């Protein structure tokens, strides 16, 4: 740090990272007068006592399930149309075949997807099926990528509107405060970075995906439990029904039954309870998802660190078993100088100011260039602007500002 | 119409049989349309007259030029 | 004494005031640079300049009243730290 | 409100704000045997016949504890390295020593 | 038995509102301390610097 000592880069990088995010989980369903009694009536009539409790539990279970198709429906179905990308695929220099879907794959899932996949591995316990299949996501995503690659964010808006994919990220450069000649000069070097750095996330992948296995394996071991837990005495003479059933008379199998009916009502609740709160986690996560699906990949991000490191450029979504993966694309600078810098300039006892620049020196010279980039530019009225003069400001420096009329008119 | 989860249709007391399970009241048809009434496994239920089952549809198809 | 134990965290708090000096001296001596990627020097008055223009105003606007800002900044912080001497309700209560 | 007056104003002021917010709670376990039995071991062989209730509740505190670690580390690691702030202080008129 | 059950349920919800607090903590500190904010409100009352 010094008060007349700046920085500033003279190249980029482009930088590719991935982003998991669980959107939803297995929906189970209990019957708990096949997993409390099973076939016995006894046991049945003795349950009815404890009368309306296994309506709550039947009315929970429900409510979660319906709330994991929502969740899914709410992360995935933002398309109107199901877009489609022209047989002609010239991007400029831009390879976007390991993202896109390609026939031979099953469900036609792209080549990303399809290594995302692999990774990821009789008492009235049943397991309901989702409402949209595998095949159906897949397509809305590959909507998503198709709309996205070939008309920007404008599909978002309203209806989409083509639009050359060079030209595009022109604009996104002036969205992250860059020109438009700094891509147009330097197009196949962004090209071949995109290129490399989309190597090498399939490279990285195929060796992480431990937010989604979590999930799995917290349910599986729920059920697990569950199910061990009929084994339990809970104080009768035995965990079997069938058992007490023989062996003894009604009045006194009836005080057994109760004991055997009190354990496992309790364990029943216990399980119920922590599937509300592992549902309201997840919901919970689903919800970033869809804010990020809806700013990250259908506009350009402004907020810092949402939608990665570095400057945010654009997203590509990918499926993933219960979950949703983001590829966000960056730009990084690198390379960096240094100079001396000034506030303003006293030419002819005035004051001027850079218009969107900032003024260096390199050691000899004075010149404006802009912040992110070093372009230097002789000083001139039309990148300058004058206020005042020159005794107010700290730090104000002589040097001359050319005027363009002036060698005309002569 | 009446589902019967995850049982095999030949395991019962216009019977169509989806991943879901068993549905016995409905037909079937070619077309598709948007969910309604949903059913698990990209299968939905709908009235226009019987009740009917069909696969629904995503949205509308376009490229863009 | 009834198998009641208290763990203790993982971050002591000389680690956590360490990573709050970090943040401040960064963002102090290079702005917004250091979240982006490597942290570029420049002068605080040129960079309070640059979030003058981020909320709508010109530079000059701050160039020309640089030392009523200051005082004003120190002022607003002498203020703070009586303020404070004298509000933690929301972690007392957890 | 008139449909050709305006005010524009003619000064600014600088004010600072605090902002309180809690990130993390303490972390506790407890022993079921201890605390339901103490040292009777005629507790323990009846407490055993209520199988799997005390594995659930450990699991259950262990999750909460290492969250903690989580939320801490999730808010105040954020910086590659350790910034210095130079042993000269001239930041034009601000002073920011408190 | 019981009483440890209730104890430890309340402990869980208690963790999840903790959470939920520092997880917004988090996106403050990204958003208001590494960058200049343009929503209204979130850092503070006026424009922000
Ligand atoms: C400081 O820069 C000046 C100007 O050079 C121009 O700006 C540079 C950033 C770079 O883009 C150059 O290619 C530009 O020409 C230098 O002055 C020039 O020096 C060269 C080499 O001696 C000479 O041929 C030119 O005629 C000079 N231009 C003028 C207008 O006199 C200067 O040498 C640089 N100073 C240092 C210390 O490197
Ligand atoms: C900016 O960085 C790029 C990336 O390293 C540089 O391009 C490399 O240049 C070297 C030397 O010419 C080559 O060996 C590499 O193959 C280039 N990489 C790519 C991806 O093209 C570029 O030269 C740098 N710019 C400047 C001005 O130095
Ligand atoms: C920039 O130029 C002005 C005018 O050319 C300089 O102002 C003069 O400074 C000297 C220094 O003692 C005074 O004696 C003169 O009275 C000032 N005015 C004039 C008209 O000469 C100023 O010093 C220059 N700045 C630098 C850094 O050299
Ligand atoms: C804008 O507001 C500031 C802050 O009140 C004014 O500066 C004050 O001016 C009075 C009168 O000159 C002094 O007594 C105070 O000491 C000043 N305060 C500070 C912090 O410097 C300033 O005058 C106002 N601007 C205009 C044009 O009236
Ligand atoms: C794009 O990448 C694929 C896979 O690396 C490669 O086979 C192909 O030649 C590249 N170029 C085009 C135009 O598809
Ligand atoms: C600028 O010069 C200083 C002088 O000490 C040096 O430490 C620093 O690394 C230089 N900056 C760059 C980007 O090279
Ligand atoms: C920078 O600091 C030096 C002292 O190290 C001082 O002489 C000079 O005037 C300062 N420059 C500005 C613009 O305040
Ligand atoms: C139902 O049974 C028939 C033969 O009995 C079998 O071919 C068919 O696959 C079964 N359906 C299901 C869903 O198991
Ligand atoms: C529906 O499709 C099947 C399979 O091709 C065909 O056999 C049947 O005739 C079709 N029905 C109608 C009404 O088109
Ligand atoms: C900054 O504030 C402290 C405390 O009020 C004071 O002692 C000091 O003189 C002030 N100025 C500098 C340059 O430290």
């Amino acid at each position: 740090y010094s008060n007349n000592s700046i920085a500033i880069p003279t190249n980029f990088t482009i930088s590719v990272t991935t982003e998991i995010l669980p959107v939803s989980m297995t929906k189970t369903s209990v019957d708990c007068t096949m997993y409390i009694c099973g076939d016995s009536t006894e046991c049945s009539n003795l349950l009815l006592q404890y009368g309306s409790f296994c309506t709550q539990l039947n009315r929970a279970l429900t409510g979660i399930a319906v709330e994991q198709d929502k969740n899914t429906q709410e992360v995935f179905a933002q398309v109107k149309q199901i877009y489609k990308t022209p047989p002609i695929k010239d991007f400029g220099g831009f390879n976007f075949s390991q993202i896109l879907p390609d026939p031979s794959k099953p469900s036609k899932r792209s080549f990303i997807e399809d290594l995302l996949f692999n990774k990821v591995t009789f008492n009235g316990l049943t397991v309901l099926p989702p409402l949209l299949t595998d095949e159906m996501i897949a397509q809305y995503t590959s909507a998503l990528l198709a709309g996205t690659i070939t008309s920007g964010w404008t599909f978002g808006a309203g209806a989409a509107l083509q639009i050359p994919f060079a030209m595009q990220m022109a604009y996104r450069f002036n969205g992250i405060g860059v020109t438009q000649n700094v891509l147009y000069e330097n197009q196949k070097l962004i090209a071949n970075q995109f290129n490399s750095a989309i190597g090498k996330i399939q490279d990285s992948l195929s060796s992480a995906l431990g937010k989604l296995q979590d999930v799995v394996n917290q349910n599986a071991q729920a059920l697990n439990t569950l199910v061990k837990q009929l084994s339990s005495n809970f104080g009768a003479i035995s965990s079997v029904l069938n058992d007490i059933l023989s062996r003894l008379d009604p009045p006194e199998a009836e005080v057994q039954i109760d004991r055997l009916i009190t354990g496992r009502l309790q364990s029943l609740q216990t399980y119920v309870t922590q599937q509300l709160i592992r549902a309201a986690e997840i919901r919970a996560s689903a919800n970033l998802a869809a804010t990020k699906m809806s700013e990250c990949v259908l506009g350009q991000s402004k907020r810092v660190d949402f939608c990665g490191k570095g400057y945010h450029l654009m997203s590509f979504p990918q499926s993933a078993p219960h979950g949703v993966v983001f590829l966000h694309v960056t730009y990084v600078p690198a390379q960096e100088k240094n100079f001396t810098t000034a506030p303003a300039i006293c030419h002819d006892g005035k004051a001027h100011f850079p218009r969107e620049g900032v003024f260096v020196s390199n050691g000899t010279h004075w010149f404006v260039t802009q912040r992110n980039f070093y372009e230097p530019q002789i000083i001139t009225t039309d990148n300058t602007f004058v206020s005042g003069n020159c005794d107010v400001v700290i730090g104000i420096v002589n040097n001359t500002v050319y005027d363009p009329l002036q060698p005309e008119l002569d | 119409a009446v589902l019967y989860q995850g049982v095999n249709c030949t395991e019962v007391p216009n019977v169509f049989q989806t991943r879901a399970g068993c549905l016995i009241g409905a037909e079937h048809v070619n077309n598709s349309y948007e969910c309604d009434i949903p059913i698990g496994a990209g299968i939905c239920a709908s009235y226009q007259q019987s009740v009917i089952a069909y696969t629904m549809s995503l949205g509308a198809e376009n490229s863009v030029a």
